[PDB]
RNA sequence: UACCUGGUUGAUCCUGCCAGUAAUAUAUGCUUGUCUCAAAGAUUAAGCCAUGCAAGUCUAAGUGCACACGAGUGAAACUGCGAAUGGCUCAUUAAAUCAGUUAUGGUUCCUUUGAUCACUUGGAUAACUGUGGCAAUUCCAGAGCUAAUACAUGCGCCGCGUGCAUUUAUCAGUGGUGACUCUAGAUAACGCCGAUCGCGCGCGCGGCGACGGUUCAUUCGAAUGUCUGCCCUAUCAACUUUCGAUGGUAGGUCCGUCGCCUACCAUGGUGACCACGGGUGACGGGGAAUCAGGGUUCGAUUCCGGAGAGGGAGCCUGAGAAACGGCUACCACAUCCAAGGAAGGCAGCAGGCGCGCAAAUUACCCAUUUCCGACACGGAGAGGUAGUGACGAAAAAUAACAAUUUGGAAUGAGUGCAUCCCAAACCCAUGGGCGAGGACCCAUUGGAGGGCAAGUCUGGUGCCAGCAGCCGCGGUAAUUCCAGCUCCAAUAGCGUAUGCUAACGUUGCUGCAGUUAAAAAGCUCGUAGUU
RNA sequence: UUUACUUUGAAAAAAUUAGAGUGUUCAAGGCAGGGCCCCCCAUUGAAUACCCCAGCUAGGAAUAAUGGAAUAGGACCCC
RNA sequence: CCGGAGCGAAAGCGUUUGCCAAGAACGUUUUCAUUAAUCAAGAACGAAAGUCGGAGGUUCGAAGACGAUCAGAUACCGUCG
RNA sequence: UACCGAUUGAGCGGCUCAGUGAGGUCCUCGGAUCGGCGCCGAGAAGACGAUCGAACUCGGUCGUUUAGAGGAAGUAAAAGUCGUAACAAGGUUUCCGUAGGUGAACCUGCGGAAGGAUCAUUA
RNA sequence: GCAGCCAGCUUAGAACUGUCGCGGACCAGGGGAAUCCGACUGUU
RNA sequence: CAGUACGAGAGGAACCGCGGGUUCAGACAUUUGGUUCGUGCGCUUGGCUGAGGAGCCACUGGCGCGAAGCCACCAUCUGC
């Protein structure tokens, strides 16, 4: 009897194949375009993009006019029209089944900050997030893999006390000062 | 101890059943009665949740009451003269529910003479020698003689109930349970039931 | 399995408190009372969750000690008192007069003062026992014992009893058309009118209650608490008397009110 | 993702299995810089245990002359209550536990809530003072005082009355039930009615509380039954009773029903729709893993219920225990003796031995969570926290921006102070400060013939040593082995062994097969079953 | 004549799972919080589904059984 | 004659005549009126060899003897049984 | 690697027949004793009987685990000896059932089967 | 449909009872596991 | 004696003294045990005297206990 949760699942899945060649370099591919650390990462918003297509499959098996399907079914859209993954004109079920991985991979932080052109690259855009500079809302974040919101797009900029934005520069900018 | 569980029987079916767990105390039992007849000893049996049991080891007197009429007088137990159950619960002579016993009579005639003024359990030939007697056939006021008449009308008890005035010991059965209320109450044959114990009376005296 | 149990735990609590798993393993147990352990309310929850007045469970010992809660008027010192159903908690320290009454799910609300109401209750006759020489009981909802009934009165109709005289008042009857608050799970909280009742010689009888908005239903007989004669109840009632706004009409209520906030 | 690939042959199409593949969970191998969570002596041994702890408890309120401190908190002490919960383990248990269902009209209760309900007489006694026994124990003995909330004390019948709890018998019909032999009424009869306490006024009084009893309540709950549902086994087919097996009568017994038991009678009850018997690496369930669907497997394991405390058995006390962190024996085991005796149960929390492939600290504290008692105060190894921890899970370094190698620029990990945090400490997290260019502050683990992504590379070892899950590689130019470089799914994880799942339509209900690849009884009759 | 079958509701522990709601910096999770100097998710939450089988509750009468009259102790009304 | 013809549940069944009681198919505006199909448990039958008890033992012929062949035949071949 | 195996097996373990039976409860009794004060009261040790029943000494039965001289197989090795049984007409067509016999595969009889080397042989 | 009468001798069950003793004398198989030989009964 | 002499150790004596025992010898019956036809007492089977009572019979009816005697390293005493 301990005040705990063992409650814990897991992110990713090993794909059945494990030396597909066609599957070797798609998973490869994605890598290089969205910098991520290791194939880990592609089988995890691989993962999570199964979990919304099985989500949206089994509404899909439900009669229109049955009220669980209408609530469930809506509250799947809203979620993904709100993180950006899905506009609000194919605000359907039906457009989930289209989703790609690079869908959920363009939302991710790292990327959006390469798209707003605070990072130079794609690599660096994740080591920007890693030495804890972009913040949204005044909310800092410093792991690469959050994922952003529509009404939190407009508000991803540099922190308040990072060298990059308005503040105290860097440990090594006031070393090379006092030494010269 | 004595345990009156299930998990110790055959199952319907007839195979055997383990025991589930040990033997529990809310399943305990107790011994048998063998309520005897002698003076007053009772003893005390604390029971589930506090309370209190009257064991009944030995008793002589009997809260009996008359079926036909409307009398309940404590009387005292003389002997069993049978049993349904087993011939064995009155050749030890305990006194049990549903026995049929020969208790006396005097209690009975004490007040049979006191409201309807008629002799019943009295001798063929003899008659009231005490004094005491007498004022059961005296003459008494307008408003007292009056009641007794319509009494009179109503009092031939079964010829087979009669018998036993003569002996001074009724045919009485216990109806209650000794060993658990603690009291031999009961009741007195009359009717049918007076002449179906007879009969058994007489085939295993005979 | 010797004899009573004293612990509860936390996951074992009724879902009516909606207590934080990650802070400890046992649940507030609610002392022996008038209510069922499994339709009640400690008296620390409501003081230490619900109203917030307390942080702690030592913070609690504090209010109980020092004589200012009062259930029916009555001081109790149990921190885990049952405080069920329709039980009047008034507060003269602080002016609040609290009522343990359901929402349209099934939680304990916190219903403010209701003064001039709060003074009596209602509660749920059981059986009418006969006592010596004819004397017939009642016994109510909250283990409260009334004597010297009216001869009109069932099984199954309600009473409204003063917290300081505890005397019958007035009585609803129980048929077809009178204002109910179904209690005993999936309706605990749903406000309706009464409309059928079905006979089951053996069994549990089956009554029909239509909500405001007609969401008819069937439930046993022996969850009916009728709360009002007709269609008007007697004590105020918390936001939303038995509407039971659906998940798609609960959502429609909550986006159209944080917009414009 | 509703997936397959190698191997029988000179070659081919098949049957078919082996092997390959991916999760899962135990162990183990090598490796391991950060953070947040988190399993953790279940598996073989419910084997055995050194030491310590885990239930005691005092308010203004049952009893208050330790002068230790000075009326009053007082330590001891007697009375009340708890210790029957929690925790631990899964040995036992196969209609049994358990799950749904529900019956008690077939049953009782501590605490709580609400009811209700003979001017205080009696004598000891503990602590203590004092005298002692035994080697020794939570051993006690003798005497002398001193307390109880311990213990004891408006009618029937016929002159003239007035509370009851239970047990039988009889009569009549207030509130009920689907249905009472119900709750009520009446007749004849047969241990409950307060000898108690606190902070506190007026002038023979009242208004505030506790404790406690009596039958009815309520509630926390227990206990016993109805219906339905358990894996394997027919090389278990009949089974149950000269000691109840099935039923009948009466009684005993228990809170109560009952073959629960006794006695008289009947020859019954169960069974191929699988009883009975046996096995289980069987506690049941909620659930877990894997799954297109259908399924397969697992569930000792924090919740619920049950079971047990070395093996049994039998009890005390209490409302509730057949209690073992309570007793009485026997059995097994074992400790101290002065050898007369005495005292033992870690499948409680740590720890030790043993067992093993297999599993942590004799750590800190009642703050949270709550529970127990006389209770705001006191107690809790229940619990909380920390250490150990690559069970497992979620985040996430080993560069980046530049140059054609050098410039700064950005940041912890680590390393040192405050604050926060915490019951205190601790991991963080934060504020500045101290902090990387072979940014040496450096990543390994299986591999590189095919299956199956990656070298006829380099050298020697020459059917030897070895490699290889399978087919197969070595008999002096080995793409396999013995090494380098390089390369590859990788990745702070990765191999190995075993269980199990998919693969497997190779258990086929969905959904397989039986002419020749494993296979329709030689043939027909025939009940149950199935249709 | 009554069953099997389908649908509805209460019941069919919590946790877990599915799953609405909430930017624990994200996530695993948790059941808790963005913003205006004592109001403001209209006295900030808040849901639901599933829970096989059996029993229970309210319809339908297809399928498959069963069954009411043949020595009519036949169904109805009489009288 | 005797056949890729019949019959029987199969194993199996062919000289004449006689006796005995069955059977499919067909015929049918007969009759009975769902009395069925398949069938664990159970049973009839079941070539040949073999086994026990009698008769008869022609031929064949396990075994066995012997004759031939072969490096060797404990066999095929031959006589006999 | 299992099986058979005298041993009149056996370390090993469960329900039970019949004995014996601690301990407790209960009952029938007993009356050491101290409170009255020479009778009513309380009352321990202890005992009869009943009942529950651990455990022990012998047996029956079931489950389960093991020793065994010796005997007889299977499989894996090297395929060493012997002969050629089978695969082409395998040189006697193969094979089934059954029986007997034989160093060995095998031979033979009887009845089969084609999985035969004949789907066929003439009025 | 039995009432009356007559007639024995066994069997079962129960209580009580004595020193747990009772087929009280008498009468009246020790048993089990194996080997050898002859089958057996019979005969010498 | 003595853990001593002796021995590097490991080991390890002897005389006097004390207490017992083996075998044997000679006794003996207080005790324990055996025997009992003192046929002593009890009980008891079958039978017999009509029964009770009291007895007898069954080559000592049987059983329990058993005196006196005799007797046992199976009890005890003594042995220079
Ligand atoms: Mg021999
Ligand atoms: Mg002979
Ligand atoms: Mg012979
Ligand atoms: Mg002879
Ligand atoms: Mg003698
Ligand atoms: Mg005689
Ligand atoms: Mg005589
Ligand atoms: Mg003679
Ligand atoms: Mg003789
Ligand atoms: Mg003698």
């Amino acid at each position: 009897p301990v005040a705990k949760t063992w409650v814990c699942s897991k992110t990713y899945v090993t794909p059945r194949r494990p030396f597909e060649k066609s599957r070797l370099d798609q998973e490869l591919r994605l890598i290089g375009e969205y910098g991520l650390r290791n194939k880990r990462e592609v089988w995890r918003v691989k993962f999570t993009l199964a979990k919304i297509r099985k989500a949206a499959r089994e509404l899909l098996t439900l009669d229109e006019k049955d009220p669980k399907r209408l609530f469930e079914g809506n509250a799947l859209l809203r979620r993904l029209v709100r993180i950006g993954v899905l506009d609000e004109g194919k605000m359907k079920l039906d457009y989930i089944l289209g989703l790609k991985v690079e869908d959920f991979l363009e939302r991710r932080l790292q990327t959006q900050v390469f798209k707003l052109g605070l990072a130079k690259s794609i690599h660096h855009a994740r080591v920007l997030i890693r030495q804890r500079h972009i913040r949204v809302r005044k909310q800092v974040v410093n792991i690469p893999s959050f994922v952003v919101r529509l009404d939190s797009q407009k508000h991803i900029d540099f922190s308040l006390r990072s060298p990059y934005g308005g503040g105290r520069p860097g440990r090594v900018k006031r070393k090379n000062a006092k030494k010269a | 101890g004595i345990s009156r569980d299930n998990w110790h029987k055959r199952r319907r079916t007839g195979g055997k059943r383990k025991p589930v767990h040990k033997k529990r105390k809310y399943e305990l039992g107790r011994p048998a009665a063998n309520t005897k007849i002698g003076p007053r000893r009772i003893h005390t049996i604390r029971v589930r949740g506090g309370n209190k049991k009257y064991r009944a080891l030995r008793l002589d007197v009997g809260n009996f009451s008359w079926g036909s009429e409307c009398c309940t007088r404590k009387t005292r137990i003389i002997d069993v003269v049978y049993n349904a159950s087993n011939n064995e619960l009155v050749r030890t002579k305990t006194l049990v529910k549903n026995c049929v016993v020969l208790v006396d009579s005097t209690p009975y005639r004490q007040w049979y003479e006191s409201h309807y003024a008629l002799p019943l359990g009295r001798k063929k030939g003899a008659k009231l020698t005490p004094e005491e007697e007498e004022i059961l056939n005296k003459k008494r006021s307008k408003k007292v003689q009056k009641k007794f008449t319509l009494r009179r009308k109503t009092a031939k008890i079964s010829p087979l109930l009669e018998e036993q005035f003569l002996q001074g010991k009724l045919l009485a059965c216990i109806s209650s349970r000794p060993g658990q209320c603690g009291r031999a109450d009961g009741y007195v044959l009359e009717g049918k039931e007076l002449e179906f114990y007879l009969r058994k009376i007489k085939a295993k005296k005979g | 399995a010797r004899g009573p149990k004293k612990h509860l735990k936390r996951v074992a609590a009724p879902k009516h408190w909606m207590l934080d798993k990650l802070t400890g393993v046992f649940a507030p147990r609610p002392s022996t009372g008038p209510h069922k352990l499994r339709e009640c309310l400690p008296l620390i929850i409501f003081l230490r969750n619900r109203l917030k007045y307390a942080l702690t469970g030592d913070e609690v010992k504090k209010i109980c000690m020092q004589r200012f809660i009062k259930i029916d008027g009555k001081v109790r010192t149990d921190i885990t008192y049952p405080t069920g159903f329709m039980d009047v908690v008034s507060i003269e320290k602080t002016g609040e007069n609290f009522r343990l009454i359901y929402d349209v799910k099934g939680r304990f609300t916190v219903h403010r003062i209701t003064n001039e109401e709060a003074k009596y209750k209602l509660c749920k006759v059981r059986k009418i026992l006969i006592g010596t020489k004819g004397i017939p009981h009642l016994v109510t909802h909250d283990a409260r014992t009334i004597r010297y009934p009216d001869p009109l009165i069932k099984v199954n109709d309600t009473i409204r009893i003063d917290l300081d005289t505890g005397k019958i008042t007035d009585f609803i009857k129980f048929e077809t058309g009178n204002m109910c608050m179904v209690t005993g799970g999936a309706n605990l909280g749903r406000i309706g009118v009464i409309t059928n009742r079905e006979k089951h010689p053996g069994s549990f009888d089956v009554v029909h209650v239509k909500d405001s908005i007609g969401n008819s239903f069937a439930t046993r007989l022996s969850n009916i608490f009728v709360i009002g004669k007709g269609n008007k109840p007697w004590v105020s009632l918390p936001r939303g008397k038995g509407v039971r706004l659906t998940i798609a009409e609960e959502r429609d209520k909550r986006l159209a009110a944080k917009q414009s906030s």
